[PDB]
């Protein structure tokens, strides 16, 4: 969550108002609400999963609490597979 | 067997076929039509002159009692000439049976009021008149309900949008709530859903 | 001073038969005699012929050549040309 | 809860916050999207 | 000669200087379906939308930027645009011209019709 | 065609002449019992002017509705049913000004 | 020879050789298809148009069958809709769960065809198939785990793209579509496949996660990149232009759109016009009131007449705001009203329509049986002309040459040369290919618009116009006699009287030029008088807003209604799709405007007015969808030859050899971040 050079600070989306802007007045006794976690970092920051099979299936964990199956190729070596919905990234070792 | 389907029932639609055919012959003069839906329902289409004859038989035992209005409703199709197509259901308490009559007419050709046959087609009739454009003759009063005191177009006619032409606020200056041109915020977003693909081969139209 | 002259025919209509003579015939003849001038020929549907002679500073009249032979039509013409 | 604890994520917050309405806390509504059209932007030389 | 201009209650602004278009809407070509192609659209002439200073969100003025009525027939929507008094444009239907269709022909002999690929 | 109320232009012409002669009227009283701080006169011309705007009508039927609104609408005046700002509405005090000149309508918006 | 055959019980007369499919549609029936276009040849492969015939033990594929005599056609007989519900199983059983992900959702052939001739529920138990993702380059995103296998994609990319670069490798249910190396699928129609293919495998890149299909408002309008005036269809949310879909007009586009039109949208969103500007004591433009600057350049026009006020207009400005600048300007007395493009003055010129149109319409080529090409490389000028001139090739065995720089048209052509001396050849009848037109039944000649821009372009178009007239000597109805214009504005504006090419400003210095979008740069303040005042109104500031004094914000042709005429000499109108931006109004608005504050107001005073003012100078601008037109070969041959210029010896080169080129040549398309993307990849 990096601030802007106005001193807001700028949201996930990239959202900030310029200082040409006249918007921000609406903050000026009261606060901008922003979400310091980032969806971005944070699913960047798991691990890589290394499964032996060409072809794999996330759920997205849960289940039925998760997301709708989905079956991810491999064969790449240079990119490893990521799930559409959950964002994880698995790989076939070496 | 066949769980999901709804279970259909014969009898009941050789019953109000041979009923149709009986008011149509009884009342040539005005029926123009009789279908028989497959949900065991019957419809009686009528010219707009044999409203008052139509349903004063109907009310009265030419073997159908039919003495309560359910309701009355109008349906605006505006690719017909007459873009108003007047819908009456009834139902009889003797035969617990339900007919439909239907009737059509244009914005500027009345139809007769039924406040006679039925009397409780007074407030009905005054809502056909207010949300769509039909003028029903003879009424004991004609006005509005359900729009406001001032409201000038017609409703529920498929011209008028749905948020309408006019707006109300509470305006200071004048110490009045003050009607304006609507302007939404948000405007209404207009989905379209119909697939590309026909659902129903029953009902296909002919090609023409 | 003429600045432009538009002729408008219809194709096909019986009208327009003079105008497509003249065309056919003596426009060519017209446009050596006034290389620079744009004698501008375009097509009208189902409307009368008419002559559109746009003078200096943008004032235009037309003149109806609805049923003129190609005779009338090159005196009318020449009428404008020479003013 | 003390019987039955919560799962633990890293994302939940640690301190619940009450309802913040009329105080400098107040949530304040804006837009969350970039400017969609952009402007040309005239030269600095006069010509 | 039939005009409910008066009747209708719509504001003059919208009946005079609004433009209706009858047209039927042209197949979406991302499907191959046609049954969207069968009926006569009209619809009004788009105007201003701005985006709204709380939250962006789209605004508009014009009541009728999302009317938008189905006939059976060219000459029902024009009766009503006439009877209704707005100004219309007539868009004449596009229909997809008969086509010839072989399969023999991805197999020919000397002409160039032969695939190279199946 | 089946008439309303009116087989001919010159009596729903007739009609309208009654009704506008109940509207003027009905004008002061209005005026009285709303508490309008409008003039007697300014009502007047305020009639004056509703009654104009339908003046092009031509047909007589389409006259005999505007009558029967008319009337509906009078009938809401005479007795209290519309408030002052259903009367008050008719005069568009609240709405600024529309210039109609195209170099206005040019400046100000998009709008045709 | 109608042959009588039934569907569903119902007599429909078919022509012999018409497949089951084609005489349902005569019925209204529309058999479920997955890889059956018409435009595109006949696969069979995915298999669900199979129907059963009565009579008959087993069900036949609709589109590949042709209908026999006698022949019932039951399509919805049990073992119809049992064969729709197994193809759509089995299509339905490796199919990922991407759904809520793929863009296609809402426009999925598979989900409704699903949802109308499948199952409710799947009885597959097993793991599903998954596939490599291919790159085929910047514009289509590929997610390979949805393709069915329609093979439409290769059928395309063979038979009307022309490039044999997409195909199956593998076999069995490892059978995969792409390039089996990592080729870049480069063409003006690959957008296209985007819209064939039948699921969310090929997707938009610009266009991927930004919008449902539901949402979307849908406007229909014509495209002003190029002159071949391809209808399209703008979709538009919440004000905001979307996406570009094509439109079906048979005779100008099938149903096909080049790259440029379909994804040059972009541009549409940067570096625009907002607000008038005005230049300020240090020569800086600076931002300002539509009264002041509209008031400075109606003091200028007041100041000066005659010669000294110029119009050049651009090749997107609109018919409309073409005769609102014509009439203030001659208001002002100037005739001077040039395009930038170069259209041979002497001789008939713009007085006879036939000399400065494709007379032989786009559809026409099917037709012809000849096609001479002079100078012009119609894959990148005119690509759905080009597209056309395949597509009669490939099933009318049409034969095509060309004479210019040797280019790859997708077709095989044979090369006459590239200098210009060759139509001298052709005219004398020396060469051997003048003997084929003379032959040819059909004969057809092009002159693209780019060689008549060369100096020695009246030259060109009078060799040119001996070829026809010998054509003709040697033996109507048919026109053999076209011009390919590149520019969208070209042919309006010398309908209504522009003059072509800038050579009257260059003869004539104006101390008043006004630049109609005008970004070509042809004119410029080094040629024009050192105290020039320049208005520049126009929707992007590319070159010609940068050294003008005064910028007029205008609006594109997204956000107008407005008149453009396409080669053929047919008018379409586009429609508005969004609202100008900013404080940007439309263009004959404020030529209007500028009239009211200048004292010489223009009669028209709302849109149709200016229509009629249209009428009035070109009654064919007004006749929208019409390409009637009229042959007037002989007037314009016979003043051609009254002069006798000579050809220079310089060999004729299109101005685009290859896919970069094409990509950027208008404000719009040079502001496109995908075009720019798209010109990195082709070079790099
Ligand atoms: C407090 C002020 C509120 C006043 C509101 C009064 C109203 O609601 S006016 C409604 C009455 N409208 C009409 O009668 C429409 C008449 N339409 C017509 O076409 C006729 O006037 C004719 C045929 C033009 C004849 O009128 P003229 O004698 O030519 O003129
Ligand atoms: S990518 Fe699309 S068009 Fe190509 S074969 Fe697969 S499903 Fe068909
Ligand atoms: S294209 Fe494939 S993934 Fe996308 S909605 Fe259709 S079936 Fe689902
Ligand atoms: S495309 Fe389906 S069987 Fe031919």
């Amino acid at each position: 969550v990096r601030t802007s050079p106005t001193g807001e600070k700028v949201t996930h989306t990239g959202q900030a108002y310029d200082d040409g802007d006249y918007r921000r007045v609406r903050f000026s006794d009261r606060q901008k609400e922003v979400n310091e976690n980032f969806a971005i970092d944070l699913i960047a920051e798991q691990p890589v999963s290394e499964v032996g099979s060409r072809v794999i299936s996330c759920d997205g964990g849960g289940g039925a609490l998760g997301h709708p199956r989905v079956y991810i190729n491999l064969d790449k070596e240079t990119k490893t597979g990521t799930c559409g919905y959950c964002g994880l990234q698995f790989r076939q070792p070496h | 067997t066949r769980p999901t389907i709804r279970p259909r029932n014969d009898v009941v639609h050789k019953q109000l076929s041979a009923f149709g055919q009986y008011v149509a012959e009884i009342l040539p003069k005005y029926v123009q039509q009789v279908q028989v839906s497959c949900f065991n329902e019957l419809e009686i289409f009528i010219h707009p002159d044999g409203v008052i004859p139509v349903l004063t038989f109907l009310r009265d035992h030419t073997n159908a009692q039919f003495k309560s209005l359910a309701d009355l409703t109008a349906v605006d199709v505006p690719t017909r000439q007459n873009r108003f197509e007047i819908v009456y259901n009834l139902l009889s308490l003797r035969f617990n049976s339900r007919i439909r009559v239907k009737t059509y007419t244009d914005e500027l050709t009345p139809i007769e009021s039924s406040v006679t046959v039925y009397k409780a087609a007074n407030w009905y009739e005054r809502e056909i008149w207010d949300m769509f454009g039909v003028f029903f003759a003879n009424h004991p009063d004609l006005r509005r309900i359900l729009t406001d005191y001032g409201f000038e177009g017609h409703p529920f006619r498929k011209d008028f949008p749905l948020s309408g032409y006019v707006e109300l606020r509470y305006d200071d200056e004048v110490k009045r709530v003050v009607a304006e041109p609507v302007e939404l915020a948000q405007e209404f977003r207009k989905f379209d859903l119909n697939s590309p693909w026909e659902a129903f081969p029953a009902y296909r139209q002919p090609p023409e | 001073g003429l600045r432009e002259i538009r002729i408008h025919l219809c194709q096909r209509s019986p009208g327009s038969q003079g105008v497509r003579d003249f065309i056919e015939k003596r426009y060519v003849e017209l446009k050596k005699a006034n290389p620079d001038l744009p004698i501008l020929i375009r097509e009208c549907s189902d409307v009368q012929p008419k002559l559109w002679a746009r003078y200096a500073f943008g004032q235009e009249k037309n003149v109806s050549l609805n049923n003129f032979s190609a005779d009338q039509v090159t005196r009318t013409l020449e009428n404008v040309l020479s003013g | 809860p003390t019987t039955k604890p919560p799962t633990a994520r890293k994302y939940i917050w640690t301190n619940h916050k009450f309802n913040v309405s009329g105080t400098p806390q107040q949530y304040v509504p804006y837009s969350t999207t970039r400017k969609k059209i952009q402007e040309w932007v005239p030269p600095s030389t006069p010509y | 000669k039939l005009d409910i201009t008066t009747l209708t209650g719509v504001p003059e602004e919208h009946i005079k200087t609004r433009k209706v278009r009858i047209f039927v809407p042209a197949r979406n070509n991302m499907q191959s379906g046609v049954n969207n192609t069968k009926k006569w659209k009209m619809e009004f002439d788009t105007r201003e939308r701005w985006e709204n200073p709380l939250m962006g969100w789209s605004s508009t003025a014009d009541p009728l930027s999302n009317l938008v009525l189905t006939f059976s027939t060219k000459e029902d929507a024009v009766a009503f645009a006439e009877k209704n008094g707005w100004s219309f444009d007539v868009e004449e239907r596009k229909v997809p011209k008969p086509k010839s269709k072989s399969y023999g022909a991805n197999f020919s002999w000397n002409k160039r019709t032969r695939v190279s690929t199946k | 065609v089946k008439p309303i109320f009116s087989r001919d232009m010159n009596e729903a012409k007739r009609r309208v002449r009654e009704l506008y002669r109940a509207w003027y009227r009905e004008v002061p009283n209005t005026v009285h019992l709303f508490q309008l701080d409008i003039s007697v006169k300014q009502g007047r011309d305020k009639v004056r002017e509703m009654f104009m705007k339908n003046a092009h009508v031509t047909d007589p039927r389409v006259v005999d509705l505007l009558v029967i609104k008319g009337k509906m609408e009078l009938e809401e005046t005479i007795n209290v049913w519309k408030q002052r700002t259903h009367i008050m509405r008719f005069f568009h005090e609240t709405e600024a000004p529309r210039p109609t000149d195209f170099l206005s309508k040019f400046y100000v918006g998009h709008d045709p | 020879n109608l042959i009588e055959v039934f569907v569903d019980g119902q007599s429909v007369m078919v022509e012999p050789g018409t497949t089951v499919l084609q005489a349902c549609e005569k019925v209204g029936m529309q058999i479920p298809r997955f890889c059956y276009h018409e435009r595109l040849s006949v696969a069979g492969n995915c298999r669900m148009c199979l129907v059963e015939i009565e009579k008959a033990p087993k069900v036949v594929a609709a589109c590949a069958m042709p209908v026999m005599k006698g022949w019932n056609i039951l399509t919805n007989s049990e073992k119809s809709k049992k064969a729709r519900e197994g193809v759509m199983e089995f299509l339905l059983a490796n199919h990922p769960l991407d759904c809520p992900i793929c863009d296609q959702g809402g426009e999925c052939d598979l989900q409704d065809q699903s949802m109308m001739f499948g199952s409710d529920r799947s009885r597959f138990l097993e793991g599903k198939r998954a596939v490599e993702d291919k790159n085929i380059g910047p514009l289509v995103k590929t997610i390979m785990t949805r393709c069915i296998q329609c093979t439409r994609c290769i059928r395309f990319a063979s038979e009307i793209a022309g490039v044999d670069d997409l195909g199956t490798t593998g076999r069995g249910n490892d059978m995969q579509v792409g390039t089996y190396i990592e080729k870049m699928f480069m063409s003006e129609l690959s957008g296209n496949i985007i819209d064939i293919c039948p699921v969310g495998a090929l997707t938009s890149k610009p266009y991927a996660f930004t919008a449902r299909p539901w949402e979307t408002r849908k406007t229909e309008s014509i495209d002003v990149m190029d002159a071949v005036g391809s209808n399209i269809v703008v979709s538009t949310r919440t004000g905001e232009v979307m996406r570009i879909l094509p439109r079906m007009h048979e005779d100008i586009n099938e149903e096909w759109i080049s790259d440029k039109t379909r994804f040059a949208y972009d541009g549409l969103k940067r570096q625009r016009l907002t607000q008038p500007m005005i230049r300020n004591e240090k020569g800086l433009l600076t931002y300002t009131t539509w009264e002041d600057a509209l008031s400075r350049v109606a003091g200028m026009l007041q100041s000066f007449q005659g010669n000294d006020v110029a119009a050049i207009a651009g090749g997107l400005v609109d018919a409309e705001a073409l005769v609102a600048l014509k009439d203030l300007l001659n208001r002002v007395d100037s005739d001077s009203l040039c395009t930038e493009e170069v259209f041979p003055t002497a001789g008939a010129g713009t007085d006879l329509r036939s000399n400065y149109l494709l007379n032989t319409t786009i559809a026409g080529v099917e037709e012809a049986d000849v096609i001479l090409l002079v100078g012009t490389n119609p894959r990148f000028e005119a690509p759905l002309f080009n597209a056309r001139i395949r597509k009669s090739w490939l099933h009318n065995d049409l034969k095509v040459a060309l004479i210019g720089s040797p280019v790859d048209l997708t077709y095989r052509y044979d090369h006459l040369g590239d200098s210009p001396k060759i139509l001298q050849d052709i005219a004398s009848g020396n060469h051997p290919f003048s003997q084929i037109l003379k032959e040819a039944k059909k004969p057809m000649v092009v002159l693209g618009s780019s060689a008549l821009q060369r100096s020695d372009g009246t030259a060109i178009l009078a060799a040119v116009s001996n070829i026809a007239q010998n054509i003709r000597l040697s033996s109507g109805d048919w026109k053999v006699m076209n011009i390919l214009h590149r520019i969208a504005s070209q042919v309006a504006a010398l309908d209504l009287g522009y003059k072509p090419g800038v050579e009257a400003i260059r003869k004539n210095p104006p101390k008043v030029l006004f630049l109609l979008g005008a970004d070509g740069g042809c004119i410029t303040r080094q040629d024009l008088p050192k105290d020039c005042f320049i208005i520049y109104q126009g929707h992007h500031g590319d070159v010609g807003a940068p050294m003008a004094d005064v910028i007029l914000p205008g609006a594109a042709y997204t956000e107008k209604s407005a008149t453009y005429v396409n080669t053929e000499g047919r008018a379409q109108q586009t429609k508005v799709a969004v609202t100008p931006p900013g404080l940007a109004r439309e263009d004959w608005k404020i030529i209007r405007a500028l009239s009211e504050i200048a004292g010489m107001t223009l009669p028209y005073d709302t849109l149709d007015q200016v229509r009629s003012r249209l009428e009035e100078v070109s009654p064919n601008l007004v006749r929208y969808d019409d390409v009637e037109g009229a042959n007037y070969f002989q007037q314009a041959n016979e003043l051609s030859k009254l002069v006798n210029q000579q050809l220079l010896a310089d060999p004729l080169v299109p101005p685009q050899l290859t896919i970069k080129d094409f990509y950027m040549t208008d404000s719009i398309s040079r502001a496109s971040q995908t075009m720019a993307k798209c010109v990195k990849a082709v070079t790099e």
